[PDB]
């Protein structure tokens, strides 16, 4: 076995403020007021040789809805028509482009990568270790003094057992929490809240104790080699390490959620409070 | 001025021909020059090579290479040109101490 | 004293003494002149960038060594047309050589001499890096005017 | 009616009509299909790209030289009173006294100005920036390139004259150099986190400039538009 | 999904509002399709606001897919 | 050079001293060439003569990482009277910005950028697959109607 460090794993969402995120807000409004420029202007420049025979028209181009009457009759608001139904495009275009520029180019900070990195070789403040007191791997750590800048907060954080010190890693209490191999390995094999990054630095190997010259040495050393190759420690390995219940976490990316998509059903809504506060104006006018 | 037999590279023979050796390291060689006057005539590498040591003779001896052995030879009398600092050449000669970082 | 290459760190009797990478150095701190007892302290010991590379010329020229961290007479400078600091008290014997934060100009090298130096170091510039560049002629870029 | 379907649409248009022109309409509206299908993927790329810093060439640069051509910006900070100052002093004159009001109390006060605009540049020494570089947990802080900067010297070992040391502490430090133990001293000593790759992040929400990079082609079809009417006016005029 | 399908409903039943100035079976008809990009054949509303309300959910429909769309990117780069 | 000297005095690299021990130039007076060839599609030196190839080509560019931290300096023989003059002549000139003329003077650098480039760009060739189907259904159509004319 060896040693690996435990790291909590988030359940991944991605956030965006509301439907209208990449266009920064003065946008919108020179949007509307280009389209009101080419449309009544379009409906005067025609008129010379029709009015909402002009303002939907370039109200619902724009809405992909073709919706009503208008029309270029005169040779004038054809080529208008034509290139503003052309900027109509490029920006749901580009909007779209926009977003899947951001949908995809934001996953979480890079996990862990073990102790090889710098970004464990001097602990900031904010994340923390932890190992058990008084254990071997602190053993390890205070005969390679170069690890002093570690060694010292790990100096303050330690805990009494390792059950502990594990169940205080589903509480985010403590982010990391070191051990060796073959009880990580298990661990994570239950819930779904667990995650390893394998790699190995500390090849050691566990072993039974007893004191020095007992009568006691060789048959034991003799009868631990026999089992390992009439399979019987393998018989063990099976049916007393229950292996799988996880599996690849496979990286899903964000799927959305409501609060997530609030922005436009709030547009929905102030389009349905228009109905019977403008049944009420142009039917008074009527 | 600068002479050379550099009419060709290594792989043909050599026409002693002079030419020109204009640029960057001529200006610091002036600007000491003036400094410590100076009246030189520039040489070029015979060697086309920088030049380190290796096993000659077919046999157990050593012999540098390139310009450092036209050097420490003694037809030399100093290097400027992007001469690097290694421990292996530092031992047989003097450098100054470096200008471009 | 306090470059980011040798790191002067007080002791705690944990084995007694600094060890573990470290190398002891002296400090003789005194005031009140007055007193006229024993002149004199204790220090610390000395780690970091410079004490390493002090430690591997050391068991590889074949010496022994010991240090003294500086008091008065402050880092290298001029005074008076004397020369205190980090070079008279190389100047005035009372040491050997000086390792740690120093430079090559054409005045602290008339009185001791250099080394060949082991980094870098010279007047730079400090800057940002503009976050965001959005490509404004992008409307029209994608398919080349041949499609 | 062969624009509206290449784009979104226009009115609902007659004459569709002829009982074989009935698949004309429809090829060109698949040709529509995937030709939009292929641009509105496309083009969401050219919205990712690498980062972009200034390129700053030596200080002998007309953005330094002139601190007033692009008369604005710039505003270069220091401290004063020390070995670096009298540096600029014998070639440099002008800008020292173009310093004014950004006299930054000690070295660990420029990078509270860089987090907020107040300042531009910052000129100083090397190695202590070159440390100061992964020191920062955001990443907005960088140098420029080696190989430019200004008082390139470095730090050596100062041994008494005519010592007979000088002769034997060079084969001990260009060895340690010239056989792979230095960078691994460095690596233990000075690098820092952020010393990696500078990847593709995202860009942001769109302001006015990047699209409006169009609206002067709206514009050109409006004018357009207007000479046309002009024109065509003259021959209900004749 | 579940409340785009019913504010689609509401919408498009609301719309009878027009009665104070087509069956429910002919306004659903046109808005689910116009959300899913159709182009069916369709008998027009009447009355200036069902221009705007279409309007508005028209531009619901120009937001849906164009966010979907995005998000495909995602589940396609596995 | 004096970086092979740097390899073949180091073993943890013995790897590489072999794979280049059949394939070494001779001298960096034609590999700059040669990599405009295609030939040998990779290359390693000093910086100063590297990080100038950046403004008089452009197409050949460098990487943006550190190797071995020496610097240069003029070569003079065992312990002649000007090793002293020489090293105090020297930073005579790196206050009066003498370095700093050079600088302009003989690299006549920003003549390009890194600059990432563009990624996709599409053209004809890689989307005449779908003007070959518009052109077949046009060219269809002046034959359909050959046809039709036999159910009238
Ligand atoms: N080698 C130099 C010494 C020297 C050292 C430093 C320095 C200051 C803080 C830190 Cl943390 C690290 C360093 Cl290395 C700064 C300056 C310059 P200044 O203080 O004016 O900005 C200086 O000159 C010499 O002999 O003149």
């Amino acid at each position: 076995q060896g040693l690996t460090i435990l790291v909590k794993k988030e359940i991944p969402r991605s956030t965006l403020d509301s439907f209208m995120q990449p266009f920064q807000s003065t946008l919108w409004l020179l949007v509307g007021l280009s389209v009101h420029v080419v449309a009544v202007m379009l409906y005067l420049l025609d008129r010379f040789s029709t009015l909402s025979s002009a303002m939907w028209f370039s109200w619902g181009v724009l809405l992909n809805s073709g919706i009503g009457e208008g029309a270029p009759r005169s040779f004038s608001a054809r080529i208008l028509g034509m290139v503003w139904a052309g900027f109509a495009m490029i920006i749901v275009a580009s909007y779209t482009a926009n977003l899947a520029a951001f949908l995809v180019l934001d996953r979480p900070e890079e996990r862990i990568t073990g102790i090889n990195d710098p970004r464990l070789r001097n602990p900031s403040d904010k994340f923390i270790y932890a190992t058990v007191k008084q254990s071997s791997v602190d053993i390890y750590f205070r005969r390679q003094v170069e690890l002093s800048t570690m060694y010292r907060h790990m100096e303050k954080h330690n805990y009494e057992s390792a059950a502990e010190a594990i169940q205080a890693v589903r509480d985010n209490k403590l982010h990391a929490f070191i051990w060796d191999s073959a009880v990580l390995e298990f661990e994570a094999s239950q819930k779904c809240d667990l995650v390893t990054t394998g790699e190995l630095f500390f090849r050691s190997g566990f072993g039974i104790g007893m004191r020095k010259d007992s009568p006691w040495k060789q048959q034991v050393s003799l009868s631990i080699l026999k089992s390992h190759e009439n399979g019987f420690m393998e018989d063990l390995d099976k049916t007393w390490v229950r292996y799988q219940e996880c599996d690849s976490r496979s990286n899903a990316p964000a799927t959305l959620t409501c609060e997530n998509m609030a922005g436009v059903f709030m547009l929905v809504a102030g389009g349905i409070v228009a109905g019977i506060f403008l049944i009420f104006i142009e039917i008074a006018y009527k | 001025i600068c002479t050379g037999p550099n009419d060709t590279s290594p792989g043909s023979p050599r026409h002693t021909v002079p030419q020109c050796c204009y640029g960057f390291c001529i200006d610091l060689l002036i600007k000491l020059a003036r400094t410590m006057q100076f009246t030189y005539e520039v040489h070029l590498v015979a060697d086309g090579k920088f030049g380190t040591q290796e096993r000659v003779q077919n046999s157990n001896k050593k012999e540098w290479n390139g310009m450092m052995g036209e050097l420490l030879s003694g037809q030399a009398d100093m290097i400027v040109a992007p001469l690097t600092i290694n421990n292996e050449r530092a031992q047989y000669i003097e450098f100054s101490k470096p200008f471009k970082y | 004293e306090e470059a980011p290459f040798v790191i002067v760190e007080s002791v705690d009797p944990l084995s007694g003494t600094c060890m573990r990478n470290t190398v002891p150095c002296q400090k003789r701190i005194i005031s009140e002149n007055k007193t006229d007892e024993e002149p004199g302290y204790i220090k610390k010991c000395c780690k970091g960038f410079c004490i390493d590379i002090l430690k591997k010329i050391s068991k590889s020229v074949k010496f022994t060594y010991d240090l003294y961290l500086v008091t008065n007479g402050k880092h290298g400078k001029k005074i008076n047309g004397t020369w205190n600091g980090m070079i008279g008290e190389v100047v005035m014997k009372r040491a050997y050589m000086a390792v740690g934060s120093l430079t090559i100009n054409e005045e602290r090298s008339e009185v001791v001499d250099f080394s060949v130096p082991f980094i870098e170091t010279g007047i730079s510039v400090m800057v940002s890096r503009s976050n965001g560049t959005v490509s404004p002629s992008a409307f029209l870029e994608p398919f080349s005017a041949c499609v | 009616l062969l624009w509206g379907l290449v784009f979104n649409n226009s009115v609902p248009v007659q004459n569709p009509k002829g009982t074989t022109s009935k698949i004309m309409v429809s090829v060109w509206a698949f040709f529509a299909v995937i030709f939009l299908a292929s641009y509105t993927a496309n083009l969401a790329a050219f919205m990712i790209q690498e980062e972009y810093v200034d390129q700053v060439s030596g200080l002998s640069d007309k953005k330094f030289q002139r601190p007033n051509d692009f008369s604005p910006p710039f505003r270069f900070g220091t401290v004063p009173n020390g070995s670096t100052e009298r540096n600029i002093r014998n070639n440099y004159a002008e800008m020292h006294a173009y310093m004014g009001k950004f006299n930054q109390r000690g070295v660990d006060d420029a990078l509270l100005s860089l987090k907020t605009g107040k300042l531009d540049a910052f000129i100083y020494d090397a190695a202590v920036l070159n440390y100061m570089a992964g020191r920062d947990e955001g990443c907005k802080l960088v140098t420029i390139g080696s190989g430019k900067v200004f008082a390139s010297t470095g730090y050596g070992i100062a041994i008494q004259k005519d010592s007979g040391w000088k002769r034997q502490v060079d084969l001990a430090i260009l060895q340690l150099f010239g056989d792979g133990e230095m960078e691994e001293l460095e690596a233990l000593w000075l690098t820092g986190i952020c010393h990696n790759e500078k990847n593709e992040v995202m860009s942001s929400q769109l302001d006015i400039d990047n699209m409006a990079g169009v609206f002067y082609m709206l514009g050109a079809a409006m004018a357009l538009s207007l000479i046309t009417f002009i024109s065509e006016h003259l021959f209900y005029w004749q | 999904w579940v409340m785009m399908f019913v504010m689609l409903l509401i919408v498009s039943a609301v719309a009878v509002f027009v009665f104070e100035y087509f069956t429910i079976g002919k306004a659903i008809w046109l808005l689910w399709g116009l959300v899913f990009n159709n182009s069916v054949p369709v008998q027009n509303p009447k009355g200036t606001t069902s221009k705007i309300m279409v309007s508005v959910w028209a531009f619901f429909a120009v937001i849906f897919l164009a966010s979907y769309t995005a998000n495909l990117a995602a589940f396609m780069i596995q």
